[PDB]
């Protein structure tokens, strides 16, 4: 089974940069390798088979190159429709897709608005007790958020999700949420999401008390 | 895994000439309904050649 | 051009079988083999199955064989997957592909992707959502400028729609992607920045709305 | 809805000839072209014959090629079969079976069976039946549960009737299916379990008829 | 002539099971095949065509499967009412059926009760002798009866019957008849039945001796 | 079982023309498409023509495209062939053949062969045949066995049969097969051994006859 | 035009021997070749189709091999109802035959004895002159036999007959008629026929005058 | 021997639609596959379609995909090409070929022609031609030879033909190709060499004829 | 797309020389290769396929070769029916021709008599300009025609048209128009074509005066 | 998963010939090429012919080459191995093997191996063996252990199979495997050691039974 592997998996670009990722094999695929584009909530497009050759259609500022098990696709002037995620495959022997690589709109380092929120008295009354820890309008998305109840670290009871780069200024959101029974939620009192960020010269920590 | 555009395009002359055992043996109901014009004009011969009664 | 429309795609229980269908136009679909591929989150995209254009090899992935058979139908220019014995990790979207046209002695993948179809292989039972609010408060205020939301919890299956005062609210909303949850549930927040000098005067109310269980709720939003 | 309706099934004698008939309702019988097929416990589903809608071609099984003859009368949506030189295999159950309508060039087979005739090919002349008892007695006795029967040996043809106690008694019995013997006589047996404890008070009767040979024996069994 | 061929020939199941049953063709019948279910003493009904075409007014749990020269039938939730007889057919050449598929209602095991009845003097004094060996209310149905004269196993002068499953409690009943003549019976004694069962942990023995 | 009857065939000049024609009984012919097949001592088999089981297809071997047509009248079960333009090189035993049963996808010839028709395309009238003997004498003479003989020369058209002493004479005749000369009549021998002490007492006469013509020739062979 | 070939022509061989006989094609026609027996004045017979084959009825005996454009066709015991023409048929494209291959029945070496006839008188008056060379009773069928006219070989005008193996002995016979106009033959003096065969160690001549 | 035998062609206007048809003979024409080529002087000789013997499989250029519709009629063995949507460049000579019969695995090609018919596509409308003198003098004079001729310019459609005294000289007679001009009309010229010490005396008339305008000019060429 | 290339596109050659043309495939086409042959006002004729297989009825003095992307048209000995043009074309994916290559009657130099026509008096009636300039019975086919209106040279205002070889003598005739409006041709006086031909030592040089 | 079923070996003289099969099922049987490969006491294990899964190349071994043919049907999913001219070396165990799947470019052998079928060549007939008693006494006992058996001489083909007492004994049985003797019989001893104290009162029978000749022997042996 060839594993296909591709890097970077996120790139930070802007317009008219010279864009080339990568793409290699665990075993020589000669050159059997296409790629294809994929823009979010819609079905992959080809641009590139056997490694070099361009589909018809396709922008000339798209060209492939390699050969074996290392392959590169270089995007010579990057355009605001090239904002997608790449995927290599690997038609060699079967059909194997690399994990893709998401070019990602660069922009000016931005710090999270951070807001937390605690739970509903309607939620309490249902038994469990969530708590939201909001970023807003961040970049880099790369961020960390510790929950702290009582001073005491959280792990394994928080989901995060983050949305995708806005339209209008290219920033992230992320929600982060704390679940427990009514039971635990009662058992403490104060309750904490640390934030840091590579915009935040130190964490930021948003707290409330049970009640207040 | 495609179709070769350039292949055999004619009829295999060594094909199954025989009949298909397993083919359609309903009647087709959109054939032709109407008369046949140079259908037989003439009288039968070995009709019926009594009364009704 | 090309067209490729998938179709059949819903929630089934796990062990329980379905039958995917992709019906093509624009070119002759009896003269191209076809893929079925899928992706999801959690492995990216992953080849399922390869037929030839008059049916006579099939190949299949090896977390497949055995389990899903792939057919197609010339005269109705129809492909179908038919997919026995789903486990959980069959959870995706679902897209045919066509071969492209090459040379007799290369090797082929595919050109033209289909629109997708999702499934979901789950044993929860529908059911419509909790709807919690995210209230306002001081420590939620950075200045002139207050955050609020909604809580969509514990609904099933995918999707559901959320707005803000019915439509007329649409700048700085984030609805975040939806989280599957331990229990097979879903989970999302949605959340608007407001000024801080609105807060007790202007009405927020958000809508939530899921098809599946024909749910329709507003919830209203008060500060703390 | 559909509806076929065989008669004409019997017994006849090796060598001699017997004709089936096959009446048809619910359809538009000229318009479907009919199947032959026939059951037996030897051979399992063997397919005999089919002929078209208007009769113009008629196929046939390789074993009875040049000795069945299908014919049909869409005057009286009739289907005839015509059995010549009958060998002892030929013995099964005959349906009558309609082709279903289908697409011009598809394949076709049989979608609705009819209710099913008899044929029993056998030189074996008319006979009833010995009735003897299964007497019961401590080699028969385990616990408080009993068991006692009648035998019924050589008789032709098929079937017979057994009731217990003209029909009073109809819980624990158990009537085998007739075996055929090397004698080309059929014989079976009816048991019955009874408490123990009512041995030698509670009468018990076997009652065995036999329509084609008028038949009637009431044979009273008694322990030992 | 294509052969057909079913797999397994009885495969015993419980009501709300997924059942799978294989066909086999001699050679390749392309999608031509048919599946019929039969009740007993019943006539046939289509099921299938074309290895997966769901016949109208058929329940949804049928499904179809398989082209060439192998196709499945299954069931995804057993209920009562398919408790029958499945044949395959292929009408690519003529028409064959398979020798069909019997499912069963699987139980608890269940040892047989064995009874012997002796032969009558009345029947000797007709110029016959039958011994009957009856195994009552057993599961599953495989057994092996030996008819054993002086301890001498007795080869081709007996024949058996089975009842279908009961609609009580699907349990089984068994008979074996042995045949002999006046003279044969008479020249010896001791005239036993014993019977081996998947639900015994040893053989039983009945057995009497003649005049007794 | 299978039977195959060809009639028609006969002599004709070459340029006209001569229609053969194939019975067919055994079999139901409306399903089976046929061959015509011809068989000639300078060329061996040659395949002539094949038509299909409703007509709607025919092929014929390149030699004789064009003259030949090949027909059917499946009401008749009677399978046509005429032939036009006939050459001297068309002289040969005609077949008709039977294809035999397949699979759909296989390739087909024939199975069955008819009994076979005689075409002889020549220019020469029917003429009786002069024989003349083959005397024996002291240089046809080795121990006590001497050969003597006839010789049948310049018939036409075949055959003739030969005899001794009206059939009298049969161990140690060889007549050999007829050749056809440069002048397109026929012309053959038929020798007898017979012992040297018979010679000039025991008559011998060879006894040819040649039905198409009505020809009858005693002819006595005298030692010398 | 598919060319078949089938070697060799003839074959000398007796009963209970295993006879092989092979059939070449001027390209591949994969295995769709057929072979067929024909006995002397009667029509041929189905064998083998599909190159192995064995045709309903054909006892077992015969057996057929090979694919692509050789082929084999194997009696592993020869039987006398076998003696007969085999030909191989190629329905790849068209239909060919192949020449034929004649099974003969081997024996012992004869000689020939040769006899000569002259042309009678009658014949002479009809104005033609036929002479007679005869060999009779001989094994194995190849000889040859050279007509010298005042010591001149004969060409052209000479014709030759076989019979068929004699069903009693397996013998054959073999007639050359030399046909000439009244004023060639009245032209010459010697007329002689020289016979050559495997089982004569010197060549037969029988000759005579015209006239003596 | 094979003949196809080409029709419908024409003058047509951008953006209308013309069906062209095939007919053959000499062949059976249901056996084979066929091609439609055209022919035109800007890009040389360029396949169009072809199509299966029975239809089932069609292929086509792709400059025509989408336009243009190949079909047949075997009961009629007439061979169609619908075109719609024609552009300028599809003006062209188009023939209609049979496929040649070969071994089942090779690739397959065209080895008989149609005679071809002539496609114009032009907004052009029907004119006759402007006729002209090309009138000899001193300076088209080298020795004892002198030129002259008529330039036939601007008429539509093709053809034109030219005669000079009603056919009587055609010595010396060079009619030039016509060429296309930016105005959708053609023009070509018409020469002849006739002897200097001719003019004056011997009277020159160009008779052009143009059928599709029924246009008939002779026109009388003069020195200066 | 497969792209066909014939060289060379003309071939000047006499009857009994052997000839021998190439055609070039963009990528390899196996031996799929026909060559047609064409008559002018004809339709073309099949002459080889498979590259080196020489179709029915084809004189035995047409010989292909080549294999891969490289093939050869040869005629041993060339005849006079054989003065065609010949097009080759690859059959493996799709179908293309090449350009085709017309081959031409190689005879001595003969040089062109020139001729030049100004406008009738009729056709400046009509509002149009049109002058001729004729090339009568020259060979080879290359020439030059440069108008020059007032020792100034035109461009993209003529029209060439070119006879094909006579039957008599192999010869060509060429027509070259000028177009002017009438305004333009009376805006001038002096009108010339000038004529260069490898025939001619020296160019040639036909000149008029507007009204003359 | 994969399985492979053999069929077809036995018993054959030499010089005649053999067709061995090998049902395939549980992968795509068409898409994979196949072995023979035969294992033999004297030589061990031994390729025999190789395939390719279209079988346009097939291999053979040096010891082989000439007699055996392998060929395929893939659509009945079957091996074929055609052996004439069979000699005693040939007499081995036949397995059919699948080739494995890897890269382009690698060499192959094979994976999974088929359950094979043994093939007996040898002009030896058909014989039941006989049975002579191995009689214990005190020559053959060493302190309270004394040893017993029977001797199977001199039966054709394999195998024979040996129980005691019907099976009543099988604690100290040892079967020896059977060994080819120079008379083309084979032969085999079955022994058993027994506690010398129960010689002369306990009975010791050997069960020989040879299903191809139908043999069944009780051979009782008693001590001397």
């Amino acid at each position: 089974d060839i594993q296909m592997t591709q890097s970077p998996s996120t790139l930070s670009t802007s317009v008219g940069d010279r864009v080339t990722i990568t793409c290699r094999a665990s075993q020589s695929i000669s050159n059997w390798l296409a790629w294809y584009q994929q823009k979010p909530g819609k079905a992959p497009k080809l641009l590139i088979y056997k490694a070099s050759t361009l589909e018809s259609g396709v922008p000339s500022r798209f060209s492939g190159s390699g050969s074996g098990t290392e392959f590169t696709l270089t995007i010579s002037s990057l355009q605001p429709d090239d904002f997608a995620t790449y995927y290599c495959q690997q038609y060699s022997s079967y059909w194997t897709f690399g994990q893709g690589t998401k070019l990602e709109i660069k922009r000016t380092v931005a710090a999270p608005s951070v807001f937390i929120f605690p739970p509903s008295d309607e939620q309490l009354k249902s038994g469990t007790a969530s708590v939201v820890c909001l970023l807003n309008n961040f970049y880099p998305r790369e961020a960390k958020v510790q929950w702290k109840v009582d001073n005491a670290l959280q792990s394994g009871n928080s989901q995060e999700s983050v949305t995708e780069q806005d339209s209008k200024d290219s920033t992230y959101s992320l929600s982060s949420t704390l679940t427990l029974s009514k039971a635990d939620y009662e058992k403490h009192k104060v309750y904490a999401c640390e934030v840091t960020h590579q915009g935040l010269s130190s964490p930021v920590t948003k707290s409330f008390n049970r009640g207040e | 895994p495609n179709a070769n555009p350039n292949a055999n395009p004619n009829a295999n002359p060594n094909a199954n000439p025989n009949a298909n055992p397993n083919a359609n043996p309903n009647a087709n109901p959109n054939a032709n309904p109407n008369a046949n014009p140079n259908a037989n004009p003439n009288a039968n011969p070995n009709a019926n050649p009594n009364a009704n009664p | 051009q090309v067209q490729l429309v998938e179709s059949g795609g819903g929630v089934v229980q796990p062990g329980r079988s379905l039958r995917l269908s992709c019906a093509a136009s624009g070119f002759t679909f009896s003269n191209f083999g076809m893929h079925w591929i899928r992706q999801s989150p959690g492995k990216g995209l992953e080849w399922v199955a390869i037929i030839w254009y008059d049916g006579s090899n099939t190949y299949y992935a090896d977390s497949v064989k055995g389990r899903f058979t792939i057919s197609r139908d010339n005269s109705k220019n129809t492909l179908y997957l038919q997919m026995n014995s789903l486990r959980a990790e069959d959870t995706a979207v679902y897209y045919c592909a066509k071969v492209w046209f090459g040379e007799s002695e290369d090797n082929y993948s595919v050109d033209v992707w289909g629109q997708g179809t999702t499934v979901t292989v789950s044993s929860a039972s529908t059911k419509g959502p909790s709807v919690f609010p995210l209230a306002p408060s001081s420590k939620s205020t950075s200045g002139g400028t207050a955050a609020l939301g909604c809580l969509v919890k514990d609904y099933f299956p995918e999707p559901v729609t959320v707005s803000w005062n019915s439509g007329a609210l649409t700048s700085g909303v984030h609805t975040f992607p939806a989280v599957l949850q331990s229990s097979g549930l879903y989970s999302l927040s949605s959340v608007v920045t407001v000024p801080s000098s609105s807060l007790g005067t202007q009405t927020y109310i958000c809508n939530v709305n899921h098809k599946p269980s024909n749910t329709k709720v507003d919830k209203k939003v008060e500060p703390k």
